[PDB]
RNA sequence: GGUUGCGGCCAUAUCUAGCAGAAAGCACCGUUCCCCGUUCGAUCAACCGUAGUUAAGCUGCUAAGAGCAAUACCGAGUAGUGUAGUGGGAGACCAUACGCGAAACUAUUGUGCUGCAAUCU
RNA sequence: CCUAAGGGGGACUCAUGGAGAACAGAAAUCUCCAGUAGAACAAAAGGGUAAAAGUCCCCUUGAUUUUGAUUUUCAGUGUGAA
RNA sequence: GAGGUAAAGCGAAUGAUUAGAAGUCUUGGGGUUGAAAUGACCUUAACUUAUUCUCAAACUUUAAAUAUGUAAGAAGUCCUUG
């Protein structure tokens, strides 16, 4: 059968790991311990 | 948490597309390749067939550009089709094709080309351009403007394209778009474009639903069934208003109910008008009293 | 006139979104796609990583996920067969700001469809998105512009309108 | 080192004005230019082709060729201790038509006019333009404008 | 370590600030502005002196510091540490270069500290007070004069407190209900903009 | 006067939030044999104008509306500046003479005009 | 440095933010809304660019031949570039 | 016609930067609530909104003075036709 895939529309061409990912920007997921 | 983004910095720095790119009508890249002309042809025009489809209507113009604006050379709407004997499906490929006939005709009258440049006379769905005619007058030249719809082969626009290409003006184009080309095999069947122009695509539509779907037929094919037109005589439909838009391609007005003034008057009715200061400025009075 | 009881502003569902995101490329990506095109009929399409995590253990350009969308009555058909998984009972932080909403099975069996061992099993997100007519408005080429705020979709219409349509219960 | 590239010292001539980006109005590609006529040279930055040199940003001249997509321009540059000829070909979007001339041509035309009237009625009329004259004697009436006397005021810290 | 001041006195430099092409510049001496109750509300602080600059010249950041201190220092002692508000309206943005820390050959500077530039008719501080701690806050005031090069002028403002109001239409504004606080400083009602929420904002407001 | 097509200047035209819109037009809208394009007739392509709606788009009006534009016994002849002095001052700088002259601020007003063709209660 | 990152055409809109979807969490993939460019355009910095000059798709070799004129540096010589 | 320097501006973009105020903590910690419920509380710090003090040779909406290009006719303007 057909194979297709989603195209790009993005432009970040550089592969690193992008922004509104950082450390402890999250809560604590053990809060109720 | 996040900043609001419609402060009134970004409202003052904010420059607004042209009026009539934010209306989402005018393609300023094409306007710009289109309109502008060779600067050593100092005043000679170039001709726009402007084709534009609504849900009811075709319209094709023949236009000039300006800098105080656009300038009309001929009109023909698809409306102006049922005086020439087509009255249903006019927004049809074949509709088109009248259309574009229609417009090229009244061009080369309103000009003076009518015994010379006749154009295709027996349309049969060969590819063919208006070739010049030794020690006469060149043939009108005007470049087709789709606006933003977009190029498809076997779209619409090409009908008109073809029907003003046969009526005798020169409108540069190749059958790479009209229906009936082959894209694997680089050429054109003329059966199939000779099919559309007289619609047989409808005909046979028409044949292929009336002994499927009855209730479907009924109410698709309502106007023909109460016009008692059957699919075989739907091609001569086409071939008469072809011969009726050639005798007389002059322009009639339909001629109006009421005057200019009538309708000014009787639009005006409708309108609100503004607020004077006065009455705002006792609005907000109003208000400030009843805040106690 | 601008009348609520109109009929050109009923709500329904303008697509249907299926989503497989399979965390690596290759055999088992192709395994969900076999199962996206036996549900959907249709041919599913692969999106590829947008850039490179070493926790996730993916890279950019790498296929990783698989998606189909799907519109018309089939959309309906299988909102409804996944709403049985769901045995009719979403919340009330299932539906966006937009009156869109979606949830997500964890067996794609229980949807009614044949179990394979070489195929294996995969959780899926169901994903709809409702909208009235005169959506085309946001979406033709020429004169296209923006939806009038009475005519937008929003979280509480959508709420009643599934609460009306499927006699389901969103937990609030 | 020194740097001195063919748009060094262009960062502010070459912008687009404020709010005045993205594509031409097309009045500017239906405009007429013909041989002797008189035109503006400004720069457009976001047409880089036919672009001319930053002297000529602002320098007006003689068209003298029309070619397809651009117009010949005359300018009298100096250098040293003369003036040289020089010919730039530049694309209409750099160039818009002077308006000194439009303001000459109409007093050609209303010295003309006013000439063949007064020949009409045989009389002499001149037309020679004359500078501001010293203004002549005049009465300043004082009824509802009695003078008001002024005088310097006092010093005063308003901070 | 530190040339004598009269070494940087005078601006004869184009402003030198921090940014991305100098970018090892030491920090500036002084750190804190405002000083003594600055939580304190217009109105109990009608009074403003300040001591004007009538030099275009240049002020270290390390003369602001000890002047700051100075002045702080004496009105504290002698009034209470919640009788004033004093404000420095100058901040140290310059950067004074120094060569030496062969010959002229690349003598380009290293950055030596941080001035401020003040022109005749600059206010350097500003203290709002009571009116009857008056000549208690000038004589602060007189003393920070002796950390500052130059010619400065102690002025008593004809404003209310930080405010760009007079005193006396500072009052009319405020007994019509036209002025509201917002912490140290005060908000004004404008004829501009939406009447709801003008008139919420400033409820006690007699509109004419 | 309304509407449509093609435009010119390119916010007095934009943006937010509300309300109204006769006729025509535009629009949304219905269908998939055909030309054609899609993961998806959603866009695009074709057909019907037939089954429906002004709900939206569109137009107009409202807002001590944001923005924009214009004006000024507004600020201010202020800042700045060309020219001059065997002017002042230790200097930094300042005043004067003959000329030119802002910006911000304040207040008020306004919120598209218009060309060609066709059409309309 | 690049057979495309050159040329033409077409389709689309970017950075980011918000609200939602099993594993999935601050970062995977999907949907909508907002988004004047706050992205990207080989390489410095500046300029320019939104139905594009950006992303993606299709076709191509005009990065071809002949020799003249002009601009910059300038002696109005050369070279380079345009 | 052109300019972007002086001046000005930063409750206008970029960058720098002082101080409080009011809100969100639902994606900050500290404590006190709970025999557990992340669901309230007081506080510091973060953001957001309306304000506030001070700035820029390699910031800017605005924008001088001086200097600078062009025109002010007979080789011009108009009328008819090769």
């Amino acid at each position: 059968p057909s194979a297709p895939s989603r195209e790009v529309v993005k432009k970040n061409t550089s592969s690193k790991k992008s922004d509104a990912a950082p450390a402890s920007a999250d809560p604590a997921k053990a809060k109720k311990k | 948490m996040q900043k609001e983004f419609r402060t009134s910095a970004y409202h003052s720095r904010f420059q607004t597309p042209f009026r009539r790119r934010q209306e989402g009508k005018t393609d300023y890249y094409q306007r710009k390749r289109l309109v502008t002309q060779h600067k050593a042809k100092y005043n000679s025009p170039k001709y726009r067939l402007v084709v534009r489809f609504t849900n009811k209507d075709i319209i094709a113009q023949i236009v000039s550009a300006h800098i105080t604006g656009d300038v009309v050379f001929t009109a023909a709407y698809a409306h102006e089709l049922p005086r020439y004997g087509i009255k249903y499906g006019l927004t049809n490929w074949s509709a088109a094709y009248a259309v574009g006939l229609l417009v090229a005709r009244r061009a080369l009258q309103k000009l003076g080309l009518d015994e010379t440049y006749t154009g295709v006379e027996e349309v049969e769905g060969e590819f063919e351009l208006t070739e010049a005619v030794e020690d006469g007058p060149r043939p009108f030249k005007v470049f087709l403007d789709i606006g933003l719809q977009r190029t498809t082969t076997g779209a619409r626009v090409f009908g008109v394209l073809k029907g003003a290409s046969d009526g005798g003006l020169y409108v540069p184009h190749s059958p790479n778009r009209f229906p009936g080309w082959d894209i694997e095999a680089e050429e054109l069947d003329a059966e199939l474009l000779r099919k559309y122009i007289f619609g047989g695509h409808v005909a046979e539509y028409m044949e292929e639903l009336l002994d499927d779907d009855e209730e479907k037929y009924k109410s698709i094919f309502k106007n023909y069934i109460e016009e008692e037109i059957e699919s075989e005589d739907v091609e001569e439909i086409y071939a008469n208003a072809h011969e009726a838009i050639r005798a007389d391609p002059s322009f009639k007005p339909t001629e109006k109910k009421f005057t200019k003034e009538q309708y000014k008057a009787e639009s005006k009715k409708y309108r609100q008008q503004k607020l004077t200061r006065a009455e705002r400025q006792a609005k907000v009075a109003k208000k400030i009293a009843e805040f106690k | 006139s601008d009348k609520s009881q109109n009929v050109m502003r009923e709500l329904r569902i303008e697509k249907l979104v299926l989503n497989i995101c399979v965390g690596e490329s290759g055999d088992r990506l192709t395994r969900a796609a076999k199962v996206l095109e036996q549900l959907s009929g249709q041919t599913p399409v692969q999106s590829k990583a947008r850039y490179t995590v070493r926790t996730f253990g993916i890279r950019r350009n790498e296929k990783i996920a698989v998606h189909v969308t799907v519109r018309g009555p089939k959309a309906e058909e299988i909102l409804e067969r996944g709403l049985k998984v769901k045995e009719y009972q979403l919340r009330s932080k299932n539906f966006s700001a937009t009156g869109n909403f979606g949830f997500g099975i964890d067996e794609h069996i229980d949807l009614g469809i044949k179990y394979d061992p070489s195929i294996g099993i995969y959780g899926m997100d169901f994903y709809v998105v409702m909208g009235r007519a005169g959506a085309r408005v946001t979406r033709r080429k020429r004169a296209r512009s923006t939806i009038g705020n009475s005519h937008k979709t929003n979280k509480e219409d959508t709420i009643q309108w599934f609460k009306t349509r499927y006699d389901a219960e969103v937990l609030d | 080192g020194k740097s001195r590239g063919y748009r060094s010292g262009t960062r502010y001539a070459f912008q687009r004005d404020f709010k005045k980006h993205g594509a031409i109005p097309l009045s500017t590609y239906l405009k007429v230019y013909k041989v002797g006529d008189i035109v503006d040279i400004k720069a457009n930055g976001s047409i880089q082709k036919g672009m001319p040199h930053k002297y000529y940003h602002g320098k007006t001249g003689i068209v003298y060729n029309v070619t397809k997509s651009s117009v010949g321009v005359i300018i009298n540059k100096v250098v040293g201790n003369r003036y040289i000829e020089k010919r730039v070909n530049l694309r209409v979007e750099h160039v818009k038509h002077s308006a000194c001339r439009q303001e000459f041509l109409n007093r050609v035309k209303s010295n003309a006019a006013k000439k063949r009237e007064a020949k009409a009625n045989g009389e002499t009329v001149y037309l020679k333009r004359q500078a501001a004259k010293p203004r002549g004697s005049r009465i300043i009436s004082t009824e509802g404008n009695i003078p008001q006397t002024l005088a310097p005021v006092a010093y005063e810290t308003f901070i | 370590a530190r040339r004598p001041a009269r070494c940087y006195r005078y601006c004869k430099n184009k402003p030198y600030p921090k940014s991305r092409y100098n970018r090892a510049v030491p920090d500036a001496k002084i750190r804190i502005y405002d000083l003594g109750r600055k939580k304190a509300t217009v109105d109990e602080f009608p009074l403003c002196i300040h001591l004007v600059s009538n030099e275009l010249e240049q002020l270290s950041s390390e003369a602001l510091e000890a002047a700051r201190i100075c002045a702080n220092k004496y009105i504290t002692k002698v009034s209470g540490r919640d009788s004033f508000h004093l404000r420095v309206r100058v901040h140290p943005f310059h950067v004074l270069r120094i060569n030496k820390m062969q010959g002229m050959r690349g003598a380009w500077g290293k950055p030596h500290g941080l001035a401020a530039r003040v022109s005749i008719g600059q206010i350097i501080m500003s203290a709002r007070t009571k009116d009857s701690n008056k000549d208690v806050v000038i004589e602060g005031l007189r003393r920070a004069r002796y950390k500052f090069p130059g010619q400065q002028k102690i002025i008593i403002s004809k404003k209310w407190g930080f405010t760009p109001l007079n005193r006396d239409e500072y009052i009319a504004k405020k007994t019509n209900g036209e002025v509201i606080d917002d912490g140290a400083y005060v908000k004004f009602l404008s004829r501009k903009g939406n009447l709801e929420a003008n008139l919420q904002q400033f409820p006690n407001y007699q509109y004419s």
